[PDB]
């Protein structure tokens, strides 16, 4: 006998292209909703009692997979954090490749939430475009240090592999170049029709005392008045000689947490041209001869590290806390969306109607990989 | 510097807050433990609103789950880690849940419950299936009690399609 | 700090300004026909393994630094990598000591159902002389095993390669 | 007896409390002066939302301002009467306000700071002509050092239209 008779509970599972691994179990109201709970952990392979059983070194391989768009955020934290608590003399070389590759991979996660978001409105033509420029990036990265998405770089200290030469660095000028005359064009499909605009205008009113407070630490509390960057705030890479500017709305409806990544995306494409011409001076990729080999034994000074880092959806930390020996203690790494997608989602779908349930889930950048860890 | 500032001024509105200052902004200190409940809302109210994940680490040798809690600033870029240190039995596993203050810890408490120990009193999101369905509820594998590769052996009797030994360490 | 705009991202909705984006309805489109134009990866993408069977010394250096745990060692002593269990993250080639576990590209691999052709996983790489597998035979970027015949209590594995060696050899004994 | 068991909870949370229960619902204590900002806000959320006027006699004997602060109940019915003892110069009449957490405590600083002495720090409405305009701000006058019949003879010269000597007391 079905006990509700009211409210009848559809729920985007797995298995329904536009939530891509969370179910959101959705207590419709007709057409509205009255009750939005989310349950996730679809993918849960547990990091914490599963990366405390490998080497320091060795446990890069293992972290890069708690986050699948960017494949360089989550490894580029890790090398920070242990960075610290042995306290190496990481070079000028290193800092270079860490923040170059840092910024073309959070190219990438924008391209492919830019095309993540099309295959979900409908349009497929900005996310085949957004598909197909991001698979140029692809290509180039794996010039440089190995497969296209998971590329295991930055190891503790350095990289492992440098660039290949003129042949490289000279083919980054050309597809920045040519995305920036590129990017004119994925306003007129995603950001300058009356669709979009119309459609997206005014949902999921997310309030300002309702940001800061909530777990919100991504570009989405920044459409939202806040004054937060942690690239601008605490500059970690090769960031303060960059002098890019950061977008602020005091808005806070869907659209408004959408043109802020845009615009994210015209001054870091801005960056890495501002970057390049910079140029690399000489120095070594890795950081120290006598005190990495024996590379399983690895004993590391006890203490704790925490690191965090900008990324395209949530700015998420790391926890390395060393007991002494050749294993992390605990490594803990906060997904950007724990409480940015499952806690604040809650409090954004009620009342909105059931077309904006998939594009607030974008509007946000959830990632289901992060609320499990 | 400005943290040492930050710190001292804090320390005028609490005594049990020994304020280490690392680098430059990375504020980290001890409390007790049933006293951060009156403490985190002077570091709310102060410059701290932002709250990140309740993360919380476990030691065997001294039993403690030593829940270090990750607070954040907005004006000037800092990261506080006031931590408390609570027994390990899961009779006295008990914290006094942090919702009234911060509506960041409502899905926080919720993992580091499901995944071990901790009981939080005053919260209504507890016996539900937020993550580690059954039978994985009911025992908590994130602590130290909880060894890996003779559970996996008690739910999966092969983990080689394959040949000779590939499910030990080292 | 530096607070960009102050209404200079917003901007203004269009009617009729989707047909920008309809400019490539005749330009060249961006594919590539893989039946059959090929790719050409990188130089030094990472792929299968190349273990050079005169340098290796059996240090199990490579053992403790495997994070998928899928470089076990046997005895005639070399290590059989099975890549039922390896991220490709050549943790393993920095770190053997002599330089005997090299990378060459090499990822296309695919196997059916059959637990014969599944045994298929299981493989002491061979020599450098593979990269003559991979020139000079076809140059189709796979797996140069193909099959594999195990055999119980006569246990002489034997890589039918594409056309070379057999490559037979014996196997007893596993771990340290 | 109810009131016994609320105050004892109260103490449990606070430890300068000292509760007495006067007749059934009268819970009177005190605490230290600087003390009650980090306090207002345990009776607050325990179960006393409603202040009433924050009266505040004064002793000439012993110089101090015993601002006592009326708190109310609206589920069981008691009122508080917490209460500070402050010193008595106008350069040490100071006292943080409680506005962060009462918005009732907006309006009675405004009275309490325009009647006698104490200043309130983290306020807007403070130099506001609320009331007693000029010339009566310039000097405090529900205070002890401002006595009668000695300001009004030199406001007024004579308060008695009619004879002798209508004008002292008793
Ligand atoms: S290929 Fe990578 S994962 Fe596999 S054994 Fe070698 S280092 Fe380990
Ligand atoms: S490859 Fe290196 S670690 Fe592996 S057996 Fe040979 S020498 Fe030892």
């Amino acid at each position: 006998y079905p006990i509700d008779k009211d409210t009848y509970e559809l729920f985007f599972g797995p298995q329904h292209m536009a939530t891509e691994n969370f179910s959101i179990i959705l207590k419709m109201d007709g057409n509205r909703v009255v009750k939005a709970i989310a349950n996730p952990g679809f993918l849960h392979r547990g990091f914490e009692k599963l990366a405390e059983y490998r080497p320091w070194y060795t446990n890069i391989a293992l972290l890069l997979r708690i986050c699948v768009p960017e494949p360089d955020v989550p490894e580029a934290i890790y090398s920070m954090a242990v960075d610290e608590i042995i306290g190496w003399e990481v070079p000028e070389r290193a800092q270079w490749i860490r923040t170059l590759v840092l910024e073309m991979a959070r190219v990438t996660a924008y391209l492919f939430w830019i095309m993540g978001l099309s295959f979900k409105l409908g349009v497929y033509t900005a996310g085949q475009w957004a598909a197909a420029y991001r698979e140029r990036f692809m290509a180039l990265f794996e010039q440089l240090t190995g497969a296209r998405v998971y590329h295991i770089y930055t190891i503790p200290g350095g990289v492992r592999r440098d660039i290949p030469g003129d042949k490289w660095l000279r083919q980054v000028r050309d597809t920045v170049e040519y995305l920036k005359d590129k990017l004119k064009d994925f306003d007129n499909v995603l950001f300058e029709n009356y669709i979009t605009y119309k459609r997206l205008e005014g949902i999921g009113v997310m309030d300002k005392k309702f940001a800061l407070e909530e777990g919100v630490t991504g570009p989405n509390l920044r459409a939202t008045g806040v004054a937060y960057d942690v690239r601008k705030s605490d500059p970690y890479l090769l960031y303060p000689e960059l002098d890019f500017e950061i977008p602020v709305l005091k808005e806070g409806d869907a659209l408004a947490r959408v043109l802020v990544r845009r615009y994210e995306l015209e001054q870091d494409l801005y960056i890495i041209e501002q970057l390049l011409d910079m140029g690399p001076p000489s120095g070594p990729y890795k950081v120290q001869d006598p005190k990495l080999k024996n590379l399983p034994r690895f004993k590391v000074p006890p203490g704790e590290a925490f690191a965090h880092v900008e990324a395209t959806k949530g700015d998420f930390g790391a926890y390395v806390v060393s007991d002494g020996g050749h294993k992390p203690y605990r490594v803990h790494i906060r997904g950007p969306s724990i409480a940015h997608g499952v806690r604040v989602l809650e409090q954004l779908l009620v009342g909105a109607r059931l077309a904006d349930v998939p594009a607030i889930l974008m509007s946000l950048d959830n990632c289901p990989p992060d609320i499990d860890r | 510097e400005k943290g040492e500032e930050i710190v001292k001024q804090i320390l005028e509105k609490a005594p049990y807050a020994e304020g280490k200052v690392r680098r430059e902004r990375r504020l980290e200190f001890r409390v007790p433990a049933d006293k951060i409940r009156d403490f985190l809302r002077i570091m709310k109210e102060s410059n701290f609103p932002l709250m990140l994940q309740i993360t919380a680490v476990d030691w065997p040798k001294e039993g403690e789950i030593e829940l270090v809690y990750h607070l954040i600033n907005v004006e000037l870029g800092t990261h506080a880690m006031v931590k408390t240190r609570i027994p390990r039995d899961l009779d006295k596993a008990r914290m006094p849940t942090v919702k009234d203050i911060y509506p960041a810890a409502e899905t926080y408490e919720r993992d580091v419950h499901d995944f071990f120990g901790v009981y939080f009193e005053g919260n209504e999101k507890m016996e539900m299936p937020w993550i580690l369905d059954d039978p994985e509820r009911g025992l908590y594998p994130h602590r130290k009690d909880f060894d890996m590769l003779a559970y996996v052996k008690k739910k999966y009797k092969i983990l080689d399609r394959f040949d000779e030994d590939k499910d030990k360490y080292v | 700090f530096r607070i960009a705009p102050e209404e200079k991202v917003k901007k203004k909705p269009s009617f009729l300004k989707p047909w920008f984006g309809l400019k490539y309805l005749f330009k060249k489109p961006v594919t590539i026909k893989i039946p059959y134009e090929f790719i050409e990866p990188a130089p030094r993408y990472r792929g299968f393994h190349t273990l050079d069977w005169k340098k290796c010394i059996g240090c199990n250096m490579c053992g403790q630094i495997c994070p998928a745990r899928a470089i076990e060692m046997t005895w005639i002593p070399h290590p059989k990598i099975d890549y039922g269990r390896c991220t490709f993250c050549q943790f393993c080639v920095d770190v053997c000591p002599t330089g005997a576990l090299g990378f060459i590209e090499t990822y296309m691999l695919t196997t059916t159902w059959r637990e014969e052709e599944l045994l298929l996983y299981d493989w002491v790489p061979i020599e450098p002389e593979k990269f003559k597998e991979i020139q000079e035979k076809f140059k189709d970027y796979k797996f140069p095993v193909e099959k594999i015949e195990f055999n119980k209590e006569t246990k002489e594995v034997t890589y039918y390669l594409r056309d070379g060696t057999t490559f037979k050899f014996k196997i007893l004994g596993y771990g340290l």
